């Protein structure tokens, strides 16, 4: 317990460094504050000092109840055969808990909200926008993946350059707006994160923000089908290509089987897909990004960055 | 829930229908305020006006 | 006692009440900026802050609480030493010329 | 591509703490933006000679649909144009934007071309004060050796005030600002290079913000309230800064009792009939305006604002004192209580720029060991 | 100039609102109120006593002015 006490508080130190790791972190802590989603996987360095067994053991004799977990596997194996070890083994776990000992989750409290770290040593500038997400159970979710696979993800080692299909990435190879970005759609209980992040030079964060709501706004407003269609292909593969391999399929079914309860297969998926046009996303990107008040954060000479009043106001159009 | 809510829903959501509001609202605003004005000035200066005083002289 | 008027004018001028030293007020100026330059970066980094948060506070149009204050004992001159330094340069360069 | 120059009213750098005492930049842009609207739409109505000039004002501010509100709008519209300014002086002055010196020299420049832009201006109702002001001041030039009985006859177009010296003032008046407008945007230029002061006198480039939401409502709020402290007076007292004998045409046989410029000018007037040496009167007239010109040279204190130098503090306020009391001493006829206080004034004008407020700076230093 | 390359500044952060999600008015009586005193008090030394002294000099100017112009 002290040992590791030790190499905890050294990995803290390493993850200070870790740029992406920090915004998001700094992220959920402005959009989800005052509230338990705020905190980070690994919390402040002070409660790794002023920790202690009980406290572990009262986490532990809490938490870990089998009707809250999940055991799960995939490959060459049976069902059957994972059944005489469950009992074999899983059969002693504390089925039972007192009459309050299990808490249960409220949802939590989303705000409007911008976090600018200021360091201009750092050579590069990270940064993350978001706002409020439906959670994992909500079908909207299925809409929302393919509107961030139209805007796509870029690095500046991809081939494409200004040959790319999403206009952002095209202007990005084109211009040299930026190094890197992406899309990111984190699902909680009841509510998640929808955004963006992206990496570029302090003299060019004006110009990101000024394209990236315009293709959101663009959404909101006018989407033709083929793109959609375009990025309905790319979540049939990515659905596809991340289901190889025993290892990320039992993921699948764990996770799947504590967020939605069961799992969904892949023709589900397509069924939910096949629902999709152009319609829908113009509404569904409208509820969620249209005139709303997003979390911001920002990590280094991020001195360029249009003021939350900016932003707030380029997430609506005059047309 | 509250009326302001339904009033973003459906005037201040979309600008094209935001900006119509604007010219309806100034309508009867025009209307209502000059109405409300004069009436006021002229309960002030009652018996003062030209009107108020025109009937004796046709 | 002058060392009393001096202290009695430093809490009448009212940049304690801001949080800022002295040195932080100086005149932006060619002399100066060559010193600011030559500052190490824990003192500067601390000189923006001290200014930064100010301005937060005038914006606000408020203060801090007296036990945030400067004290008249506590005026650190930070920026003398180089400062004194770079005006003796200037004069050898004008010396110099003539 | 002109909207990269829109980057100065949008995307421009500027400080976060500055209040209220910095608009009133902003609102000279209205006023005169707003005075220009209103003295052309005078300018359809009104006649450059003496024998219709008078009337023309009357065909304004009876026959016409709404031109009376234009002329208050617009007279008025020059009062509030300099209560602006001597607020939006002070500040430079109090808050040390002086150092600015391309931009000060050039504020100055400013001044001069309006504040005898209305001078010609008043002239045109062509009333007595219009007339006999215009006597009056015109004859200080005659005041200079060897040139002034020349020059102002050139003026005059004659040898008094008449017909040519009037239509010659309406072309120079409705001119003169389409060149101040010119010397704004130069005025602004050199701002723009170095962008503008805080009350701390601080170097803000830390804590800067956007001018697009923030300054630009706080504008639409400031030039609202300026709209209403105009109308107000064109709507509820607008003889109040007049003067009721300008309602008499100008009869150049029969002078009135208090001869007088308007209120703007008058702190200038007094220090005139303080001395009673003509010519001395003269370049003491024109030094008090110019001595803005001096300030950078007289400064003294190694710090900017004046939120931090309270000695300066007292002398300034007593500076404005000294100028209310001769804003009102040149509205009063000379008399013995009142020469003596406009001369004691008058002194205090330039020794307590001149001397006091720069030795403050000087004590100031001492006592924090400078 | 530009934003981006004003200054340098290091190890400062800044945390806002939306301002959807906070009041305009907070404690605009309860607060702002004391605040105004406070800065009163604060200058209010140095900007009184010249137009103190102005209204003393204009009112004993006007009477010495007027009993001037009355007999002997
Ligand atoms: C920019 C600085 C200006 C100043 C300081 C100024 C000041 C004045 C003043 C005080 C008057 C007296 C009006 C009265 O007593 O009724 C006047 C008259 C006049 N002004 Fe302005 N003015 C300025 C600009 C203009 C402009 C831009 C115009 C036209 C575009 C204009 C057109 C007139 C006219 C035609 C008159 C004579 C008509 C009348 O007074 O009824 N002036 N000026
Ligand atoms: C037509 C007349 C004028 C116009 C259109 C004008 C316009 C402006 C504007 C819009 C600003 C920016 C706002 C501000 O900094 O307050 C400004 C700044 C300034 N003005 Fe003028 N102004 C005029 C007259 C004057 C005069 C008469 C003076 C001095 C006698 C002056 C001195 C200054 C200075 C020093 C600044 C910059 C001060 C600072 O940024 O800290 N201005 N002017
Ligand atoms: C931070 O301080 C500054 C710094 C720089 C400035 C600057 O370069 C300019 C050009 C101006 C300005 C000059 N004239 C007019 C306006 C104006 C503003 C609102 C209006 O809108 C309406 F509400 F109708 F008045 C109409 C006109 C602004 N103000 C500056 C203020």
């Amino acid at each position: 317990i002290e040992k590791e006490r030790d190499v905890i508080l050294q990995e803290l130190q390493e993850n200070d460094t870790s740029m992406r790791d920090v915004v998001f972190n700094y992220l959920h802590a402005t959009a989800f504050q005052g509230t338990p989603l705020a905190q980070s996987v690994e919390g402040p360095s002070e409660n790794v000092r002023k920790l202690s067994r009980a406290d572990l053991t009262e986490y532990l004799s809490r938490h870990y109840k089998a009707p809250r977990m999940v055991l799960a596997a995939a490959g060459g194996l049976e069902h059957r055969q994972l059944l005489d070890l469950a009992q074999k083994h899983f059969s002693g776990l504390s089925g039972t808990y007192d009459e309050d000992a299990v808490p249960t989750l409220s949802p939590c409290r989303f705000t409007g909200s911008q976090i600018c770290h200021r360091e201009d040593g750092l050579p590069l500038a990270h940064v993350a926008i978001a706002v409020e997400g439906p959670g994992w159970a909500h079908p909207d979710n299925v809409a929302l993946q393919v509107a961030n696979a139209i805007i796509g993800h870029y690095d500046c080692t991809y081939g494409g350059g200004a040959h790319l299909s999403s206009p952002l990435a095209s202007i990005a190879a084109t211009n040299k707006l930026c190094q890197s970005f992406q899309t990111f759609n984190i699902c909680y209980a009841d509510t998640g994160l929808l955004g963006a992040h992206f990496v570029c030079d302090h003299m060019s964060i004006d110009d990101m923000m000024f394209v990236l709501q315009g293709q959101w706004m663009r959404l909101c407003t006018s989407a033709t089908e083929s793109e959609v269609l375009r990025g309905k292909n790319l979540l049939r593969n990515a659905l596809v290509s991340h289901l190889d391999g025993t290892t990320p399929v039992c993921e699948d079914i764990g996770r799947s089987l504590l967020t939605y309860g069961r799992r969904i297969p892949l023709a589900e998926w397509e069924s939910r897909i096949a629902e999709v046009d152009a319609r829908v996303v113009r509404e569904v990107c409208s509820k969620y990004f249209y005139d709303q008040c997003p979390a911001v954060a920002g990590f280094g000479p991020i001195e360029q960055l249009p003021d939350y009043n900016r932003i707030r106001s380029g997430m609506f159009w005059l047309r | 829930p509250t009326l302001t809510a339904r009033l973003y829903s459906l005037l201040f959501r979309r600008t094209s229908t935001f900006a119509l509001t604007i010219v309806v609202g100034a309508l009867f605003f025009e209307r209502a305020f000059d109405q409300g004005a004069d009436a006021i000035y002229e309960h002030i200066n009652e018996g003062k006006l030209w009107k108020h005083i025109k009937h004796k002289y046709e | 006692w002058l060392e009393g008027i001096r202290k009695w004018y430093y809490n009448a001028a009212g940049f304690n009440k801001l949080g800022l030293m002295r040195d932080d007020t100086i005149h932006e100026n060619d002399d100066v900026k060559e010193a600011i330059r030559r500052l190490p970066e824990n003192l500067y980094d601390d000189r923006v802050f001290r200014i930064k948060r100010a301005l937060d506070l005038s914006m606000r149009q408020q203060i801090l609480p007296k036990e945030q204050w400067t004290k008249y004992e506590e005026d650190k001159s930070y920026l003398e030493p180089y400062l004194k330094e770079v005006i003796r340069e200037r004069k050898e360069r004008e010396e110099w010329a003539k | 591509l002109m909207k990269i120059v829109n980057n100065a009213f949008i995307d421009l750098p500027a400080p976060s703490n500055i209040s209220s005492w910095w608009n009133f930049g902003s609102l000279l842009g209205i006023c005169l933006i707003l005075q220009i609207l209103t003295g052309l739409f005078l300018a359809m109505h009104y006649t450059s000679d003496t024998t219709t000039a008078f009337s023309s004002v009357t065909h304004i501010c009876r026959d016409v649909n709404y031109g009376w509100i234009i002329r208050y709008m617009h007279a008025n519209g020059a009062s509030m144009f300099f209560i602006c300014l001597y607020m939006h002086v002070g500040r430079g002055l109090y808050y040390g934007s002086y150092t600015f010196l391309e931009t000060w020299n050039i504020g100055v420049i400013l001044l001069l071309t309006v504040m005898a832009t209305a001078f010609m201006g008043y002239v045109l109702p062509w009333g007595q004060m219009s007339f006999w002001g215009a006597t009056v001041i015109t004859n200080l030039l005659s005041a200079i050796p060897y040139i002034g009985t020349n020059l102002v006859e050139w003026i005059w177009g004659g040898f008094s005030v008449d017909k040519a010296t009037l239509t010659r003032f309406f072309a120079f008046h409705f001119i003169l600002p389409f060149i101040i407008m010119a010397i704004a945007m130069v005025h602004l230029l050199f701002l723009h290079e170095t962008g503008s002061n805080n009350p701390t006198g601080i170097s803000s480039d830390v804590d800067k913000i956007p001018f697009h939401p923030y300054y630009t409502i706080k504008d639409i709020l400031g030039a609202l309230l300026l709209i209403l402290a105009l109308m107000l007076l064109v709507l509820f007292a607008p003889d109040l800064l007049g003067d009721p004998d300008n309602y008499t045409p100008a009869n150049p046989l029969n002078t009135p009792p208090h001869i007088k410029p308007e209120w703007y000018f008058l702190f200038a007037y007094a220090i005139l009939r303080s001395i009673p040496n003509k010519l001395g009167g003269v370049l003491a007239l024109a030094f008090s305006i110019l001595i803005l010109a001096l300030i950078p040279l007289l400064h003294t204190s190694k710090q900017r604002s004046m939120m931090f130098r309270p000695l300066s503090q007292c002398l300034f306020w007593a500076l404005v004192a000294d100028l209310l009391t001769l804003t009102w001493i040149g509205g009063q006829p000379v008399e013995h209580p009142y020469i003596t206080i406009g001369q004691l004034a008058s002194v205090l004008y330039f020794l307590l720029i001149l001397v006091l407020m720069p030795t403050a700076g000087t004590i100031e230093n001492k006592l924090l060991k400078w | 100039r530009q934003f981006g390359h004003l200054t340098r500044v290091r190890h400062v952060i800044t945390y806002s609102l939306s301002p959807f999600e906070q009041r305009a008015f907070p404690h605009y009586f309860s607060k702002g109120i004391p605040n105004v005193l406070r800065r009163t008090r604060a200058c209010i030394l140095r900007v009184a006593p010249p137009f103190v002294a102005f209204y003393l000099v204009y009112t004993w100017g006007t009477q010495e002015f007027e009993k001037s112009k009355r007999k002997n």
